[PDB]
């Protein structure tokens, strides 16, 4: 509990990136989050939005 | 830019489409500036 503040920096950047990493996941209302799966289900007109 | 099609294929004249006439005959480049114009000649056969 000493180091408490250490510690906390050292989640914060794990935090951090993690949620960056995590994000890669998400659709923000698109058809996949996998981009080739948009690639590969869509013609390229519809696959570009 | 001008020919004739079957009435069915007029939708594959437009940019960044697939098909056969987008694919093997006509494709329009997916950044086109320009107009499409199309009418059934239907009384020339």
């Amino acid at each position: 509990s000493a180091l408490g503040k250490l510690q906390d920096v050292v989640n914060q950047n794990a935090q951090a990136l993690n949620t960056l990493v995590k994000q890669l996941s998400s659709n923000f209302g698109a058809i996949s989050s996998v981009l080739n799966d948009i690639l590969s289900r869509l013609d390229k007109v519809e696959a570009e939005v | 830019d001008s020919f004739v099609i079957r009435g069915d294929e007029v939708r594959q004249i437009a940019p960044g489409q697939t098909g056969k006439i987008a694919d093997y005959n006509y494709k329009l480049p997916d950044d086109f500036t320009g107009c499409v114009i199309a009418w059934n000649s239907n009384n020339l056969d």
